[PDB]
């Protein structure tokens, strides 16, 4: 479920705070043409939270941060979180919070109060240009499990008539004195099993059908 | 003058409002938008906005378009100077002409002169046919300069559209090639000639798409979802790399500690020698903040290559991967790792290697394909390196593979080993079957001899007794030791013999 | 003293009368006989005749044989100094031990110090198992020195028996590998493991015999009938080659005349555009005395590479071959030519190229195999060269292939063209198909436009009018022109930019 | 082919019979005769005989003469290597254009690369007006190379007619 109300606002504020810390650190790289103390940081930001745009402004106060939304609402943000740690524990607007943080390309994945969301922080122009990008569909797998390496079947776990989720271990194929676990890349039921424990397979051979 | 402002406003429209709208409808950015997203705000200085072509054949004189199909100039990325060019698909399909090529040559020469990186963005169709041989000349002059810049400044290419014909050989001589999924492709000869000559029917996606070039062909170093993601990742990559072959790696303030211990690593190697583990976990625990930029992640997955940071300085990583093909060395993996090691040595980046290797891949396919030379490539790369080299053996190291993976014998500076390391000529079974060839008639003597061979030689202590290993360390100390060694080794100075160049095998 | 002559006579026997007679029964010479045939009479000085191994495991302390399985030393070939080593198959199967490796290292070091060539003769079985990891260490020290010597002194390898396992990676890093038919073979992993792992049954000849490595794998530069033929051909090769990367090519007194014309060359090119001809004929008519030493003859026969002499000085030759795949460039040919060009440039040998190329080879097999980088290897090699380059276009030069084949744009010094040359972006049919895409329906207009395009553009004169060709010459003048140009270009001075090394694709 | 020797003979005439006889009437040799006198017998190798200009202004596209007004190449003097160029007064008054300048630049570069002397023979009237600023560019590229060669290879100049402006 995607967040709502104060939860979503707290998540967006934490996202902005993380982005600000990282930009500050980034701007200290060696080898620059002139001193960075003479450059400016843009105050207006767009937090995108699994398709829910928040226009915000970020301002440092004391040693902590202040994030202002369009409603005039304000949220101060304070924490001692550092990159690498898996938990952001701090204060957002007179409420202590703990949030699970994971990384992803150009942003983070955040979990809080049973809600989960991808989070990306842009400038206005970056957001305008990102809104020109399409939403692409996934093709999906092809109804059957094919052996990607030649080897010997060591163990088949699932049974016929068995619905499966992703990451489900299905079989083990040993080759060159090393086990290899095969997993489900889709969801569905096991119709029939074509391979027996102890068999020997070639590349692109069929093990089971969905 | 208002009129000059109008001249500029008209140059900025390329080949028309309709063509730009069609580009947008395909889900693709324009040349100038790409330049805008790559560089720091307000830093872009453009060269040669008003350049026009001078061809008079086949009616070309009636359509002169300012810029001639490429946008060129310079700016800053995170404060550091970079040069760049971007091809405009809306002008004669981004095809290269004489003046177009002259613009590219201008920025290439300036970048070599200033000793700064150069980024090329490709969305093109090759040599403009209406101009004939002159067009080809242009390509040549670009190629030459690519070759002059190799090992002096980093050269990055981004494929965001079609790239066909002579256009493909310029990215091929650069250091890294990145692609966008579902809108880009590369090939030398296109589907029509393929149909007429080979009778095979094939789409462009099938012939030269992102999947082909990231998983099967060895050409592309990675792929991305769309243009915005890709340009943001190029910005990320530029912050790891040296500006040139003199200045050394950039430095940043790290949020991590160098004296921290990692207890979990003490349980990463399984008791059963038949069960694998994920070497990527080790790498992502050793680097600062868990941040790792992987190179050729979808190709030859039996080996891992990429960039991380230690104490805020860039470090390259090579590692065997047991999860795929039992971590063996084959031709593909060897070539992958060899190019990476050569780049890092050329630009003075230190290298850390993690070793778990049982041997090479057997079969007629490998031998007929040229494994002798392909394998020799990696050995050559390591033996030639003068940067610091730190190697850590986790579990297996047998035979020639042990020598190839940054051993002390080929020039490594420091060589550690975990307690689970097994450094030997080969496995106990085969060693016994060879040494005791005229005794295999029995079954119990066989087991006894195999057990005693295991006890004596399948360990790290013979190599330690000979000094091939500097220390056997506990796993939890890995990071702490690496960070210390690298520090000490920053002052290494060594040089190879004098020569025009080596004769590394191809 | 008699005792010392007795100990010498006893060290010369190696592993015993019986094993030596059995070697003779296989049709093979001994190590010392090989040395005796290679070197000038009376010239051999041997090192380290009495060396012995120091292992005490598996009873080895009871079989101590002086020399430890390899003969090492120095001598002269046609009066010029050379260093050499020869493995002895009778002693522990020619296997490499610690002291064995130290013997090879002594002569490698000496060859680098003296700046003289080194020849290695291989009849062996790899790392000696009983000595364990120590043996591996040995191999490493050899490998490193190979890499240090690359591009400083020429290194030649002769495979006159088995060569398996680690033994293969040393010859792979040398400049030339030659093999003897039906008694030699090379492979990383042997047939037994191949059976255990892939279930396929193959003989040693089928896995790594001379046919495989001279026609399929890209490993070997040539094969010979027997040992005597091979060694005499090595003596022939050495006379062409420089002694190091400073002294330049050797000179001999020629019996030919540099001012002779050849009228028959005015009829070599057929009138029918679809009929081929033999470029080897041209090469063999242009060199002194018709004498030409070909390299990689049996592999990628759509291109020719080899050594000849002009005015008594060595010259390298690269040529397209219309007889095979219409002379197109593919990946195999590009690799074959790139290695040769790089070797020539390293040791200051000038290069002459003969061009007749319609393009690259189309298809999924080529693109999936990585043509984009393989074809770039050759472009990189020519663009990087600082030696004299002379190019002659005979019939066709289309597209990017024209650029790659030593064009003026990539750095050629002199560029000539015969009267039958066609220098163009592509053939007329496709050119007008593309340009006149909105009029393809008709059939008279198309033929008229094709004829007009052929008349205007498929000639050497547009390239001549732009200065891309320095002169259009008569075929019968070819030799006379080449010899003159080379004479003038001997004083050429040029340098690449300063760098540790390039980052050529691999 | 015979057509090729015909093309050669037609390039050796420059601006025509009448202009050549006028040059002789003034007591002046031709550019090619001057080359023949300077170099050893049978040693001259010519570069870029068929080069043409690419201007389309002021009716210039109707008069394209092979060589573009300069003869360039190399040879020997008393057995020693030399490079040279000679301007032809019968072709636009030996005026300098883009391709003209490119030919001269080629021989300058070669002379520096092989470390041999270079001789320039001058009979000319400067930058070709019809070509505009492009012509000036040519002059520039020549100037720079002179400076690069100073103190490295000897450079000799012979003025055998007019030599004005640039
Ligand atoms: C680059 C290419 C793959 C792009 O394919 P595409 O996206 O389907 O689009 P198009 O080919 O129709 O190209 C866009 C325009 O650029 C022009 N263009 C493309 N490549 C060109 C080239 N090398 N020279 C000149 N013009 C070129 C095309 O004529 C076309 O013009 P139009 O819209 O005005 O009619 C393809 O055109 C191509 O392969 N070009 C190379 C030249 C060639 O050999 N083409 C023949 C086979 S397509
Ligand atoms: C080199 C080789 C290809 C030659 O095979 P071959 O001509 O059929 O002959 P053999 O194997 O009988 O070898 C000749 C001798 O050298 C010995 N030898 C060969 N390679 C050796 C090595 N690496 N270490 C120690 N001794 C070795 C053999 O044991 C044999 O001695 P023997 O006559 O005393 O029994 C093969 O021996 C080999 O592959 N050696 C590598 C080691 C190995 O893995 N052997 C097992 C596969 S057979
Ligand atoms: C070189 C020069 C001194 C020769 O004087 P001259 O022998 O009396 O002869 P001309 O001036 O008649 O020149 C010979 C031809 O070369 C042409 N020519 C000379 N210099 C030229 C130039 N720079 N650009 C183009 N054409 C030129 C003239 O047009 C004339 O052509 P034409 O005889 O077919 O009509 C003179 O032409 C000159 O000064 N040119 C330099 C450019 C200039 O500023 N000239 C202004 C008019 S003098
Ligand atoms: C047991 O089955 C022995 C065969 C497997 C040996 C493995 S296969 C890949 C490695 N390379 C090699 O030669 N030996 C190792
Ligand atoms: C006419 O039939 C043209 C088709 C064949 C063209 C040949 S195939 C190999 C060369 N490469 C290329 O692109 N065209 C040439």
């Amino acid at each position: 479920p995607e967040p709502e109300g104060p939860v979503a606002h707290r998540l967006a504020a934490v996202a902005a705070a993380i982005d600000h810390k990282l930009n500050i650190r980034k701007r200290g790289i060696s080898g620059q043409m002139r001193d960075p103390s003479l450059l400016t940081f843009q105050r207006e930001r767009v937090v995108v939270l699994s398709g829910q745009r928040f226009n915000v402004t970020v301002d440092p106060d004391g040693d902590d941060l202040l994030v202002t939304f369009d409603d005039g609402t304000t949220a101060p943000v304070r924490s001692a979180w550092r990159p690498g740690a898996p938990v952001w524990s701090g204060t957002v607007g007179d409420q202590s919070v703990a949030i699970q943080v994971r990384p992803l390309l150009n942003g983070v994945f955040l979990q809080h109060a049973g809600a989960a969301a991808e989070a990306r922080v842009f400038t206005r122009r970056e957001a305008e240009l990102a809104d020109l990008m399409p939403v692409k569909e996934n093709a999906g797998s092809g109804k059957q499990l094919l052996c990607p390496m030649p080897g010997l079947v060591k163990q088949i776990m699932v049974s016929e008539g068995q619905e499966v989720k992703n990451g489900e271990p299905l079989a083990i194929v040993e080759a060159m004195k090393m086990e290899n676990v095969l997993r489900a890349e889709r969801d569905g039921t096991i119709s029939k099993i074509a391979a027996k424990e102890g068999d020997s397979l070639a590349v692109d051979a069929v093990i089971l059908e969905f | 003058l208002e009129k000059l402002e109008e001249r500029r406003a008209q140059a900025r429209l390329g080949g028309g409002e309709k063509r730009l709208e069609a580009q947008h409808k395909r889900g693709k950015l324009t040349a100038r938008e790409r330049i805008e997203l790559l560089l720091d705000h307000g830093s872009f200085e453009e060269f040669d906005m008003f350049v026009q072509h001078r061809s008079t054949d086949f009616g070309m004189e009636k359509q002169k378009i300012p810029g001639d199909g490429v946008v060129t100039g310079w700016g800053t990325v995170n404060g550091r100077t970079v040069f760049l060019f971007s091809k405009d698909f809306t002008v004669f399909g981004g095809s290269s002409s004489e003046a177009h090529a002259a613009k590219i040559v201008k920025v290439q020469d300036m970048a070599l002169k200033m000793r700064a990186p150069i980024i090329g963005i490709f969305d093109a169709g090759g040599a403009r046919i209406q101009e004939g041989v002159a067009a080809l000349g242009g390509h040549g002059e670009v190629f030459r300069r690519n070759v002059a810049a190799s090992g002096v400044i980093p050269q990055i290419s981004v494929i965001m559209g079609p790239c066909a014909g002579g256009d493909v050989y310029s990215p091929a001589m650069t250091d890294f090639i990145f692609m966008v999924r579902d809108t880009s492709y590369m090939f030398v000869t296109g589907p029509d000639v393929v149909k007429t000559v080979t009778n095979e029917v094939v789409t462009a996606e099938e012939l030269g798409g992102a999947k082909v070039h990231t998983s099967k062909s060895s050409i592309a170093d990675g792929s991305f979802e769309n243009d915005v993601e890709a340009i943001l990742q190029i910005r990320r990559l530029l912050d790891f790399l040296p500006a040139n072959n003199i200045e050394g790696v950039p430095e940043i303030e790290s949020f991590d500690d160098v004296n921290r211990l990692d207890k979990s690593l003490d349980t990463l190697i399984p008791d059963n020698p038949n069960k694998p583990y994920d070497m990527g976990e080790l790498i992502r625990r050793v680097v600062d903040e868990g941040d790792f930029f992987e190179i050729q992640a979808a190709y030859a997955r039996n080996i891992i290559t990429g960039f991380g940071r230690v104490e805020g300085r860039t470090v390259g990583f090579v590692a065997n991967q047991p999860l795929v093909l039992a971590g063996v060395l084959d031709s593909d993996a060897s070539r992958k790792a060899a190019r990476f090691v050569r780049f890092c040595n050329a630009f003075s980046i230190p290298i850390v290697t993690f070793v778990d290797v049982p041997g090479f891949l057997p079969g007629t396919a490998q031998e007929y394909g040229g494994l002798i030379k392909h394998g020799a490539k990696l050995l050559f790369a390591y033996s030639q390196a003068t940067v610091p080299l730190v190697t850590i053996i986790t579990r297996k190291a047998f035979g020639g593979a042990y020598i190839v993976m940054a051993s002390k014998h080929v020039g490594a500076d420091l060589n550690y080993a975990w307690p689970t390391a097994q450094i030997a000529v080969m496995g106990a079974k085969g060693a016994v079957e060879i040494i005791f060839r005229a005794e295999i008639g029995d079954a119990d003597k066989v087991a006894e001899r195999t057990k005693e061979y295991e006890d004596r030689f399948l360990s790290p202590f013979v190599a330690a007794e000979r000094g091939y290993i500097d220390e056997v360390i506990m796993p939890h100390s890995t990071r702490k030791r690496i960070a210390r060694a690298l520090g000490m080794l920053r002052t290494k100075e060594m040089e190879q013999p004098r020569k025009k160049h080596d004769n590394i095998p191809l």
